[PDB]
RNA sequence: UGACGGAGCCAGCGAGUCUAACCUUGGCCGAGAGGUCUUGGUAAAAACUCCGUCGU
C-alpha cells in the first residue's frame, strides 16, 4: 500500500542455497422398563 | 469345516487326524486355514452335504 | 387421536432421546421407528416392495438432503440424458447406473461401500424384481435400505401393444418427493410391523406424535387398501425404538 | 430346388458356416451386412477376397455366413476363409471348372490360407 | 490505433489463472468437479471462462455460494492386546515343553 | 544451478532398523514382528512335535 | 394404475399432490 | 564396505582388516575419488549446468552423480554416505 | 502407451434332490423345547474397438 513498503520489498530482493564452500548442516423410566422386561421373562 | 477348533494352533495339534461324519463317510483333517482363526481344510472319501455333523473322536 | 393426547407417549420419547445422548452406544442410532403389535396375522407375503404412509402434517425430508440412487432399465442413456439436462432433476440424484452396469461394476465388497454412501435407493419399478440378486443380501434385511419403485412416465400399458419409452423429469421428481417426505412400511405375515416415524435431532416430540398418528390412521382405515387399512383386527399395542435401543411402550389396549 | 453349396471355415476354436446361393449379390455376416464387421481395422481382411476375384462375380450369388467361437481376429480369418471356399464351390457346381480354376490360381497366389485351414500343430523336437 | 478491451487467491487457495473455472475450483479441498460444476452454474458464471477472466463480483459470488450452501439451496450430496497376545503365545509354548 | 544437501543417517547400518519418528509406531512395529516370528516358531514345533 | 406384468405396481406406488408437483 | 557397524574401507585407517581380505592396502583410497567429485562439482561448468558426473568403482558398481549434489567437505562425512549410497541404491535430497 | 463415464462385441473347459455367512436391537405365540417376525453392524469374461471430459 504505502510506498514505503515496496521500498523495503525492492532492498529485500537485492538482498535476496549453499555457496562457496558452505558445508552441509550439521547435526429412570427407561430403566423401569429395562427391568420389566427381565422380570417378565425371569417370572416365566 | 468350522466350529471344531478356536485356533489355528488347535489345529496344528490335531492336523492328521481322524475324522468321520454322522453319515459314516471318513475323513482327515488336511490343513489349518489362515483365515478365519480356527477353520480348517478335511478332505473326505466322498462329497459331503452341509446338513452332516463331522466328528472326532477323542479320549 | 387419543395416543397424542395422552402423555405416555410423551414421557416414553422424552426418556428415548434423553437416552441416546447419555449411552455412547446409540451415539449413531438417529432414526425413530414405531413397533406395531397387529391383532391377528395380516397373511401379507413379505414382497419387498415399500408402501408409503402419506404423513400430511410435517415432512420427513427433502430431495436435496438424501444421497438419491436410481437404477434404470438398460439403455440408460434416455433416461440419464433427460434427467440431468432438465433444470429440476438436474441435481436430483447421487448418481444414474444401469442394471447390467450395477451388476458389473459393483460385487462383493463394492456392494457394502456402495449401502453406506447412498441413503436412500430409487429404481424404475420393470427392474426391480432384479435387484434382489444384484445389490445382495445387505440391502434387503433390515428395511433401512429397500429400493423404491418409481414409474419414469404417465404412459399406461395395453395388452397386445408395446410401450413407448419416455422420461417426465417433473413426474420422476414429483414421486421422489412424496417417497422422501412421506414413510414407507413393508408388509409380512405376521402381528409385528416397523414404521419409521421421526429423526433425531431434527424433529420436536409434538411432532413425532403427529407423525404416529398419521401412521396409525392411515394403516388402521380401510378405506385407504390396497396401500392402507392392512392392519385389521385393531393394535394391541405399540413401541418406540431407535434401532439399537430398547423398545418402549407408548400404547396397550 | 435352388442351386447352392455349403462351405465352413476355422481358426483356432472360431467357426464359420457358409451358405452360397444363386441370387443378387446379398453378403451377411451373423444376419448383418458384411460392411458391419468388427473391428473396422481388419474389415478388409474380411474384403480381401471379394477384391481379389472381384465384385462382379458376388454379383449374382447370396452368401450368408454365421459365425461362432473364438475372439476377433480368429472370427475374421474364418469369415474370410469360409468365403474363398464357398465362392469356389459354388463356382466349380454351377458354373463352368475354368472360373473355378481362375479364382483357386487368384486365390492361393495372395493367400493359401484363403482356402486351406492354418493349423499350428505342435511339433516336439 | 487505439483499442481498449495469472493467480487467485479464493478461500484460502491459490488457483491458476489459466486453468478452467470449474477444474481451478476442483483444487479447493472439498470441492469436486460436479460441485464447481454446480457452483458456477448458480454464480451465473460462464464455465467456458478461463479463473483469470472472472471478474471480481463473480468470484464473490462463488464465495458466497460455498460458505452459505443451505442458504443457496445446494442438495446436501455436495455438502496392548499385541502383548497380551504374545504373553498367551508364551504360555503356550512353555506349556508345550 | 540449484543446490541441494544429500540426506543420510550418520553411522548407518542396514542391518539396523530404519530409524522410525514415532516411539509407539516404532515400538508396535517391534512387537508385531516379534508375534510372527514367535508364531511361526511355534506353529513349526508343534507340527513337528506333532508328526 | 395397473400393468399386468408387475403386479407389484398399483401397491407400494408413490402417491403424488398438487403441492408435490407444484416447484420450490 | 564392511563389518566391523559397516565402513567404508579406507587405506590409512583400516589396514589390519584390508589385510585379512587379501587386497592390497595401496589401492584403498577413496580421498582420491571424493577429492575429484570435490573439484568436479565446483567448478564453474558444474555453476552452469554443462557438466554430469559418473563414477565407477573398482568392483564395477556404476554410480551417476546429479550436477546438483553438495557433497559434504571433510573427508570423514563423505565416508558416511557412500556407505549409505552402496547399501541403500540411492540418496534423497 | 493415463484416470472417469457411456456404447459395440468375441471364448472354451464345468451339471450328485447338489452350492454354501457372523454378531445384535425388540414384538408375539408356546408349560417347555422351540416357532415366526422385527432390527443395526461386520464380512463377502477380460482384453479389444468407438465416442466424450480432464490432463501429463
Amino acid at each position: 500500500r504505502t510506498l514505503r513498503f515496496y521500498t523495503s520489498k525492492i532492498d529485500q530482493q537485492e538482498n535476496k542455497r549453499f555457496k562457496g564452500d558452505d558445508d552441509i548442516p550439521y547435526k429412570d423410566y427407561y430403566q423401569q422398563v429395562q427391568r420389566g422386561k427381565q422380570d417378565k421373562k425371569i417370572s416365566r | 469345516i468350522k466350529d471344531m477348533f478356536s485356533s489355528a494352533m488347535e489345529v496344528a495339534r490335531f492336523e492328521g487326524a481322524q475324522i468321520k461324519t454322522v453319515s459314516g463317510i471318513r475323513g482327515e483333517i488336511k490343513r489349518a486355514l489362515s483365515k478365519p482363526e480356527g477353520h480348517y481344510r478335511a478332505a473326505f472319501e466322498d462329497k459331503i452335504l452341509m446338513s452332516d455333523i463331522v466328528i472326532l473322536r477323542s479320549w | 387421536n387419543d395416543i397424542i393426547k395422552s402423555g405416555l407417549a410423551e414421557k416414553a420419547l422424552k426418556a428415548l432421546i434423553l437416552q441416546c445422548e447419555e449411552n455412547p452406544s446409540l451415539k449413531n442410532d438417529k432414526d425413530i421407528h414405531i413397533i406395531i403389535n397387529t391383532g391377528k396375522k395380516m397373511g401379507i407375503n413379505r414382497d419387498n416392495i415399500p408402501r408409503i404412509i402419506p404423513l400430511t402434517k410435517y415432512k420427513l425430508f427433502k430431495p436435496r438432503d438424501l444421497n438419491i440412487l436410481l437404477i434404470t432399465k438398460d439403455p440408460s442413456a434416455l433416461y440419464r440424458e433427460t434427467l440431468t439436462k432438465d433444470e429440476h432433476t438436474s441435481e436430483l440424484f447421487k448418481e444414474i447406473i444401469s442394471v447390467k452396469n450395477l451388476r458389473r461394476r459393483f460385487k462383493g465388497s463394492k456392494l457394502t461401500q456402495l449401502y453406506k454412501d447412498f441413503d436412500l435407493v430409487v429404481a424404475d419399478y420393470r427392474v426391480h424384481h432384479l435387484l434382489p440378486e444384484v445389490l445382495g443380501s445387505r440391502f434387503y434385511h433390515g428395511s433401512k435400505k429397500l429400493p423404491y419403485m418409481i414409474r419414469m412416465s404417465k404412459e399406461v400399458k395395453l395388452k397386445r401393444q408395446q410401450m413407448v419409452e419416455k422420461c417426465d423429469p417433473i413426474y420422476v421428481r414429483a414421486q421422489l418427493r412424496s417417497i422422501c417426505k412421506n414413510t414407507s412400511y413393508i408388509p409380512n405375515n405376521d402381528n409385528c410391523l416397523s414404521v419409521r416415524v421421526g429423526y433425531i435431532q431434527k424433529h420436536s416430540i409434538p411432532e413425532i406424535l403427529q407423525n404416529i398418528q398419521d401412521t396409525i390412521n392411515f394403516l388402521t382405515d380401510k378405506s385407504k387398501r390396497p396401500q392402507g387399512g392392512v392392519i385389521k383386527g385393531g393394535i394391541i399395542s405399540i413401541f418406540v425404538k431407535t434401532s439399537n435401543s430398547t423398545s418402549l411402550p407408548i400404547y396397550q389396549f | 430346388a435352388v442351386p447352392s453349396v455349403q462351405t465352413f471355415g476355422k481358426k483356432k476354436s472360431a467357426t464359420a458356416v457358409a451358405h452360397v446361393k444363386a441370387g443378387k449379390g446379398l453378403i451377411k455376416v451373423n444376419g448383418s451386412p458384411i460392411t458391419l464387421v468388427e473391428p473396422e481395422i481388419l474389415r478388409f481382411k474380411v474384403y480381401e477376397p471379394l477384391l481379389l476375384v472381384g465384385l462382379d462375380k458376388f454379383s449374382n450369388i447370396d452368401i450368408r455366413v454365421r459365425v461362432t467361437g473364438g475372439g476377433h481376429v480368429s472370427q475374421v480369418y474364418a469369415i474370410r476363409q469360409a468365403i474363398a471356399k464357398g465362392l469356389v464351390a459354388y463356382h466349380q457346381k454351377y458354373v463352368d471348372e475354368q472360373s473355378k480354376n481362375e479364382l483357386k490360381k487368384a486365390f492361393t497366389s495372395y493367400d493359401r490360407t484363403l482356402l486351406i485351414a492354418d493349423s499350428r500343430r505342435p511339433e516336439p523336437k | 490505433s487505439l483499442v481498449v478491451q495469472h493467480i487467485l487467491r479464493l478461500l484460502n487457495t491459490n488457483v491458476d489463472g489459466n486453468i478452467k473455472i470449474v477444474y481451478a475450483l476442483t483444487t479447493i479441498k472439498g470441492v469436486g468437479r460436479r460441485y464447481s460444476n454446480l457452483v458456477c452454474k448458480k454464480a451465473d458464471v460462464d464455465l467456458h471462462k478461463r479463473a483469470g477472466e472472472l471478474t471480481q463480483e463473480e468470484l464473490e459470488r462463488i464465495v458466497q455460494i460455498m460458505q452459505n450452501p443451505t442458504h443457496y439451496k445446494i442438495p446436501a450430496w455436495f455438502l496392548t492386546l499385541a502383548n497380551n497376545v504374545e504373553s498367551k503365545l508364551r504360555d503356550d509354548l512353555e506349556r508345550l515343553k | 544451478i540449484p543446490t541441494h544437501a544429500p540426506k543420510y543417517e550418520e553411522n548407518f547400518n542396514p542391518d539396523k532398523k530404519s530409524y522410525d519418528p514415532d516411539r509407539t509406531r516404532s515400538e508396535i512395529n517391534k512387537m508385531k514382528a516379534q508375534l510372527k516370528k514367535e508364531r511361526k516358531f511355534t506353529m513349526k514345533e508343534i507340527r513337528k512335535d506333532a508328526k | 394404475v395397473k400393468d399386468h406384468r408387475y403386479p407389484g405396481l398399483t401397491p407400494g406406488l408413490a402417491p403424488v399432490g398438487l403441492s408435490d408437483e407444484e416447484d420450490s | 564396505t564392511h563389518k566391523i557397524k559397516y565402513v567404508l574401507l579406507n587405506c590409512d585407517d583400516h589396514q589390519g582388516l584390508l589385510k585379512k581380505m587379501g587386497r592390497d592396502i595401496s589401492e584403498a583410497r577413496p580421498d582420491i575419488t571424493h577429492q575429484c567429485l570435490l573439484t568436479l562439482l565446483d567448478s564453474p561448468i558444474n555453476k552452469a549446468g554443462k557438466l554430469q558426473v559418473y563414477i565407477q568403482t573398482s568392483r564395477g558398481i556404476l554410480i551417476e552423480v546429479n550436477p546438483t549434489v553438495r557433497i559434504p567437505r571433510t573427508f570423514k562425512r563423505f565416508s558416511g554416505l557412500m556407505v549409505q549410497l552402496l547399501h541403500k541404491l540411492s540418496i534423497r535430497s
